[PDB]
This record gives structure tokens, sequence and C-alpha cells, in this order.
């Protein structure tokens, strides 16, 4: 489909304490002397 | 406690006397502000040689500047054992305190980096190439390899 | 005035000339300097080139007539070099200009007529 | 007369210098770049364009996916300017959350192949042919990531057992 | 109602690049009672070149 | 080349046009980097009589006196009055005690031989370079006093063969006169960029003062095009001017309080204003305090 | 890496300003640059040596 026109939404989401949505824990030569 | 003040206007009047009359009227002003620069100057290890300044009269501003200056850091170190002892003092005593000791703190850091320019390296060239075998001997002994320098394309 | 600057124009000669300047730098003909001058006549595009007879020193524009004698350009010296610069649209005073032709101009028939006028001056 | 006092804690100095570097010269593993060819290949590397656009090109895109997670456009989009700047990782997360989120687009799934790497993008072609079969796009684009005959052989006898139809 | 007032067309070229420009919007403050229909136009130059956030 | 040279610049001071100046530079140009490659192969050669010769004598011609001085023989550097008028007494020093623990063999014959062969040839290519620039710098001052006071005799000198004299640098417009003598290098420098007047100078004002010097040296070239300005005043007022901006370039009563009417009118700009200071923030949520309850930990502050 | 060290050290040598005073510090380390934590650390490794021993 060709959809022309589409709207958009500007806001300030994604807030959250630092931490990760997903229940399980977030995921994290040489010398030589002659 | 207030020997600066009186040292300022004793040297004051004793200038003041050895004063033609008809000139006096702006010329203690302007000898006033000569001395708040030479104090300043002192403050600052920067040189102090006004150009149209009669030796007689810098030699008593020297002589007023050194004595001052012996007064400021001797109170100076009084104030700070005195703080450091554990003392009641309102902040504006230690605010001077701190100000003190950090002019005198670099006059001798000053003092200390010329001293070192003077007498050279401390470290004596065998004591260090005796630091530089072990070091080496060590980094060897660890099969360390050197760090390079951050790759352009470093992927960290 | 200085005896080595020549020609030498008159009051109304230096009226008229200072009105061209003044119509050439508000319709971006005119450089204003002795090295965008000096430019201006190496590259050939200087219509006409104006001096300052109160320089200090003169010596320092004494190139400029020379040059027009280089690139066949009329040359001019006005009376003080802070007429010069306040004709130019400036401040500073200026001690030589060049009104440089332009693609067209309107002001190309009275830079002709200064051209004529200020070829006559130096006899 | 006078003595500069400068002079000889500099001839002491270098005089340690000196026999620094004579003991030095033995240790072989020092590494060292050499800064001005350094620098040079810094230059060649210099490419993007405006950061204040691409960014509010790519706050544009994230409220068009959150706006509508089903428009392939819109995905498109977002995994072009993913691709443009920065790194390749992110556009192909978001080709594969808009192929996730719009399923049954041929564009989608171009641009999910064309992100990601051929390993990928076969993966990414049979999802698409099992979302969306009988795709001469998607076809063509698994039988090009094949890089054999035998296995472009079988894409194309695959491809015309699904849609005989397909000059 | 302001929802449609921030809108963009995707245009997807086939070689080469996919251009999104910003179209014009409305702001529409209708009132029911009367059946009048405010349609504040925002132009497409007025967040085209702003570098500013939705706040 | 620099037979012909010499006996040319001592038929000139014989007798005491342009282009006898510029060969006498171009050969003392020559023969700067010929001393330089005399030395190198001199500290080369000497490198297995000594060793720290070199670390302790960075110059060429003290390190060439250091050598010839010495040679072999490393008893030459306990009392020796021809060494202290070379080098320092910390440098005398600094040579004694590299030549108490040297740690190389003595030269042969032949090589000691070709090394103070070496020396004297670079010695009297020194010599021959300030016989040069001596008489360079006095056909300078005879030709053009200004350029040569201003910006430097052999500067100007330079500046004279490489426009085609001062006939032709008068002509010359500021920027020729900044770019004369270009060609990684540096762009945009000639010979008024890396001259003396322009050494004394830090880099980041090195462009601007080279560009304030081309103008200087151009009105200077421009004043000895006739025979005007003979002592070279206008060159010293100049060069004064040049350093009063070299050392310019480098290095109130608290108002009577008052309050007047905040606002009279609103609206139009006042809004801008609270914009750029006081502009609408969330003014929400943010001053609160949330009497009840506690939000994040109890005392994190 | 040579340049890195030459860094570094370069650093260190620079002048020390308050109000009205300063000074080139040409002996001692600043300890106000952020890689001073790393020199720190090394160059007391290196005393570690001389206290130690390369063998212990």
């Amino acid at each position: 489909d060709e959809t022309y026109g589409v709207n958009v939404q500007f806001e300030s989401d994604e807030e959250e304490g630092d931490e990760d949505v997903y229940g399980e824990v977030r995921e994290e030569c040489t010398l030589s002397a002659n | 406690s207030h020997f600066d003040l009186e040292l300022r206007a004793a040297v004051m009047h004793d200038i003041l006397d050895m004063m033609p009359e008809g000139i006096k009227q702006n010329k203690a002003r302007t000898i006033l502000q000569h001395l708040s620069e030479a104090w300043r100057c002192w403050k600052a290890n920067i040189p102090w040689k006004v150009p149209g300044l009669p030796t007689p009269i810098e030699n008593m501003i020297l002589r007023y500047v050194k004595a001052k200056a012996d007064w400021w850091t001797n109170t100076a170190h009084y104030n700070r054992e005195r703080i450091r002892r554990g003392a009641t003092v309102d902040k504006t005593v230690c605010k001077k305190n701190l100000g003190r000791l950090t002019r005198l703190y670099l006059k001798a850091e000053q003092e200390r980096q010329h001293n070192y320019l003077k007498d050279g390296p401390y470290i004596t060239a065998e004591e260090a190439v005796a630091v530089y075998t072990t070091t080496v001997h060590w980094l060897e002994s660890r099969r360390f390899s050197p760090i390079p320098f951050p790759p352009l394309s470093y992927k960290h | 005035v200085n005896p080595k600057a020549y020609p030498l124009a008159d009051a109304h000669l230096t009226k008229k000339l200072l009105d061209l300047v003044q119509q050439s730098c508000n319709y971006k003909q005119l450089r204003k300097g002795a090295n965008e001058a000096t430019k201006t006549l190496n590259r050939g595009i200087s219509e006409f080139i104006v001096m300052a007879a109160d320089a200090e020193p003169l010596e320092i524009i004494l190139h400029l007539p020379l040059l027009c004698e280089d690139k066949n350009v009329p040359y001019v010296f006005v009376r003080s070099k802070q007429a010069l610069g306040r004709a130019c649209g400036v401040s500073r005073p200026v001690i030589a200009c060049s009104v440089t032709i332009k693609e067209g101009s309107q002001l190309k028939q009275q830079i002709q007529s200064i051209q004529q006028s200020i070829e006559r001056l130096l006899v | 007369g006078e003595l500069d006092m400068r002079k000889i804690g500099q001839a002491r100095n270098t005089l340690m210098d000196m026999r620094l570097s004579q003991v030095s010269d033995s240790v072989s593993g020092q590494t060292v770049v050499d800064p001005k060819g350094y620098l040079t290949d810094l230059n060649s590397m210099i490419p993007g364009g405006d950061i204040n656009d691409i960014k509010k090109a790519r706050l544009l895109l994230k409220s068009v996916r959150e706006t509508n997670p089903h428009h392939p456009p819109a995905w498109i989009a977002s995994a072009r300017l993913e691709e443009v700047t920065g790194k390749l990782q992110v556009a192909r997360n978001l080709i594969m959350k808009g192929t996730e989120m719009c399923p049954k687009s041929e564009d989608v799934w171009l641009e999910a192949a064309r992100l990601q790497p051929g390993d990928t993008a076969k993966a990414v072609v049979a999802q698409a042919v099992r979302h969306l079969p009988q795709s001469v796009r998607i076809y063509i684009r698994a039988a090009e990531l094949e890089t054999d005959i035998r296995a472009k052989k079988r894409v194309l006898r695959k491809a015309l057992e699904h849609v005989p139809n397909s000059v | 109602d302001d929802t449609n007032v921030y809108r963009v067309t995707i245009h997807k070229t086939f070689e080469g690049n996919l251009t999104t420009k910003p179209i014009n919007g409305a702001i529409f403050i209708f009132n029911p009672r009367t059946g009048q229909l405010f349609l504040k136009i925002i132009h497409t130059s007025v967040w085209a070149g702003q570098k500013r956030l939705g706040q | 080349m620099f037979a012909e040279i010499m006996m040319k610049i001592e038929e000139y001071i014989s007798k005491q046009e342009y282009r006898v100046i510029v060969d006498a530079n171009n050969l003392t140009v020559e023969i700067e980097n010929e001393l330089n490659i005399i030395h190198k192969f001199i500290r080369d050669k000497y490198s297995k009589r000594f060793p720290e010769l070199e670390s302790l004598v960075p110059n060429a011609l003290d390190y060439i006196r250091t050598v010839k001085e010495l040679g072999n023989s490393l008893d030459k550097c306990k009392n020796n009055e021809n060494l202290q008028q070379i080098l320092t007494n910390a440098t005398i020093m600094v040579v004694s005690v590299t030549a108490s623990t040297t740690q190389g063999q003595q030269l042969s014959e032949e090589e000691l031989e070709r090394l103070e062969e070496a020396c004297d040839m670079a010695l009297e290519l020194n010599a021959s370079k300030h016989r040069i620039y001596e008489y360079v710098e006095s056909r300078m001052s005879f030709i053009a006093p200004n350029l040569s006071i201003i910006i430097g005799a052999s500067t100007a000198a330079k500046i004279m063969g490489v426009a085609g004299g001062l006939t032709n640098l008068s002509k010359m417009p500021a920027c020729n006169i900044m770019l004369l003598g270009a060609q990684s290098v540096l762009p945009h420098t000639g010979y008024i960029y890396h001259s003396d007047i322009v050494q004394s100078l830090p880099p980041d004002l090195r462009r601007k003062a080279a560009r304030l010097v081309a103008a200087k040296c151009t009105l200077a070239a421009r004043v000895d095009s006739f025979h005007e300005s003979t002592e070279g005043k206008v060159g010293y007022e100049l060069k004064d001017e040049i350093e009063r901006k070299f050392d310019k370039w480098q290095e109130k009563p608290l108002p009577a309080p008052l309050d007047g009417q905040r606002k009279k009118r609103g609206g139009r700009r006042y809004r801008k204003m609270k914009e750029r200071l006081g502009l609408t923030e969330i003014r929400k949520q943010a001053n609160r305090m949330s009497f009840g309850e506690i939000e994040e930990d109890a005392y994190q502050e | 890496d040579h340049n890195i060290a030459d860094y570094m050290t370069a650093k260190n040598n620079v002048v020390i300003n308050y109000k009205d005073m300063n000074h080139t510090n040409s002996y001692g380390i600043i300890r106000g640059l952020q890689f001073a934590s790393f020199i720190v650390q090394y160059y007391g490794l290196v005393m570690d040596l001389l206290v130690l021993g390369l063998h212990r």
C-alpha cells in the first residue's frame, strides 16, 4: 500500500530507572632486553 | 593582630614628615598606591621595580614590605596552628588563612622547582639506570606486551 | 602638495572623481587599498586608478602610475587620502583606489568620461 | 663573575637521558607508531552531514514507528536512517523489528535482507517466504544470496514450483 | 485534536535514497453545540529547521 | 662553483650588480648544507672514538671544534684552554665525564686524518659563509637600507633575488610579498615567514606577524626604489611598531542599587526574553515534595 | 606508546597558576591530570620492585 500521510508523535517517553525491561538481569609483541 | 596597619601608618607618617609641604597634596595617595602595589607584587612573586621612584623611598618601601611579609608569614603559620589544633575561629579567619597559606605554599613550590632546576636531577644517573634495568627485567619476566597507541578503528 | 604626485586634479575634477569612486564602491566596482589596486592593475580589469598626494610616504604609491604605464590605464592623484577614504565608504583614509570595469555597468559612460578627462591632465 | 645555574642542571639531565636511552636500546619489545602517518590515515578516514538534522530525522523515524508499527515505509525509512549514519547493527535490529511488526511486506523483507549479512539474509528470506510466499523479489534475493550454482538452481526450482507464472 | 498537527510523508526512491517530507497539519477545535470547526493550519516550515524536540 | 663565487666576493670586497649578492646568498645556503653534511659525516666517523660527543655537543660547529681539538685522544678534556673557549664550563665538565667512561676504541691514523681534513673543510666553509654573509649585508646596506634594517639584510637580498631587484619588488603588493619564496611544509609561507623577524613570535601569532611584516617590507622596498630613505628611520619605526604590536599581542565602583518599575508592558519580545531564561519548564512535580509518600530511597539525597 | 608517554610527561610540565601567581611545574607530577591516577599506580609499582625485589 502507498499510505500517503503519516502523523508523528514526539514525546518524552522511555522513562525508567536505568534498568533492563527484561525480567532477566540486564546482560552486561612484548618487551625484551638485549 | 593588627601589626600591618600600624606598620603602614608609621611608615606613612615617616615618609610624609620628610615631604615638601607644597607637593604632598596627591603624592601621599600616589605613594600609598605604590605601597599597595609593592605588597601585591610580593604576594605574587612578580618583579617590582618602579623606574621613576627615587631610591630612598624605594628602599623604605622595600623595608616596609619585608617587615610586613615577615609578620604576614608568621601570623599565617600561627593561625594555621591555631585552626589545626582546634581553636574556635570564624569563616573570615579560615578563608584568609587559606589564602595566605596558598600563597606561601606556591612560593615554596616555586622555590622547590627552581632548586630542582639548579641542583639538577636529584636521582643519580647510575641510580636511574638501575631503576630502569629493574623495571625492564620485571616487564620481560611478565612477558608484558606494551599498550599500543589508541587504534583508529579501535573496537572499544 | 607633493611634486612627485603627477598628474594633479583640480577641485571640480577631484569632486567628479570622488563621485565616480563613490558610485563605483556603492555598485561594488571599486577596490580600496594599494595592494588591491596593484592586484586589479596586474589582472588588467581596472578601468582607472586613483592615488593620494597626501600620503606619507608617497613613494609606496609611486608604483601605481608606473603600473599604469604597464597596463595603459589613466592615473590621477587626489588632494587628500582622507577625502578618498570618505569617498570609498570607509572611516580609514585610503591612499590608492582602483575603479574596475564591470560587465555592462551603468557607470561605464561616467568612467569613460573620467578616463578622458584624466588623460589630458598629464601633459 | 656570574654562573648560570640552569646549565649544569640541563647538562646532568641530558647525561641521564642519554644513559637511559642507551640502556633502553637493548629493549626490543617497545612499540611506536608514526605520528604523521597515523594522522594522514585519520585525515583520509574523515567522512553524514548535520548531526542535529540527523538526530531530528531519527526522532521523526522513531515517532513514525511508534505511531505506526505496521507501516513498512516507516520501517524502511527508520532502517535507512539507522544505516546511513551510526552502526549497521541498530539498522539490522530496526529492520528485524519492522519485519516482525509488519508481516507480508516485500519492501521490509528486502530491507532486512539487504541490511543483514548473507548468513542472516538466508534466514530472513526463508522467514519472508514462510510469511509471504509467491514473491518474485524475495526469491530473487534468496537466489542472489546463495553464492553457488546448485543452491541458486535449487532456489530457482523452488521459485518455479511456488510461482510458475514468473517470467 | 492536535494529533494530525505534525505529519510527514515518506517518499522512497528506487535507487540511492528515501526522503521524508513533513507536510502541513491542522489542529481541529470543534464545537459540538454549534458545529463550528476551527482548523488551525500549521505550515511545514514551522517544524522544518526548528532544531527542537516535542516539548 | 664555490671558488668562482669566492673570487667574485673577493673582487667585490676589494673594491670597497645585484645578482652577485643573490649568488653569494645561494652559495652560502649551499655551503650551510654542505657543512651540515660534513658535520654529520664527522659525527658518524668519530662515533667509535667518542660515542657521547654528539649528545654532549648538539651544535654542528661546536662538535666539529670538539672533534678537531680532542680527536681520538680523550686526555684533552682536563684543564684544556682551547676547549674552554668553544664550549661552556658545564659542557666541558659533561664532556670530561663522558670521556672518563667512553667504552670506545681509538681511531686509526688515516681515519683521524680524514676527520681533521673534514673539520678543516667545515671550518673553511663556515668562514666562507660568514664572509659571504658579510658581503651580502654590505651590499644590502649599500642598496636598500630600509629593507635590510627592517626584515634583515639576507632576507632583503633573498627578496630582491626572487622578485628581480628593488625595482620589481616595489611594484609588488603585500599579498605577493607575503608569499614570496614558497614552494608536509607549512602552506602560505615564503621568505618573510621563516625570517629572523618572524621567528621571534609564537606560532599562533606567526602568520599575523608575517602578514604585518610583509606590508612593511613592501613599503620599505618602495621607499628604497628611489634614492630616498638612505638612513633607515622608516624601517626602524616600522620595526618599533611591529615590536609594540607583538608586545600588545603577547602577555569599577558598584552601581547604586535602585528599584524601578519591574515591567510596564508585556507580550511581544518580553516572551522571547523569558524563553532565553525562564522558559516554560515542566513547572510541576519538579518543585513539588509529595507530602505523604517517599520517592526513590529514603535518604538517597 | 612513545607518543603517549611523551604526551603524558609533557602534560605534567605545564604552568600552575593561582590568581596572580604562576610557576612552571618541572619536578613533580600534577595529580590533577585524569591519567595521573595511572602514573602513581605505575611509578609506585616500580618502587615495589625495589622493595620486594624481582625474585620475591
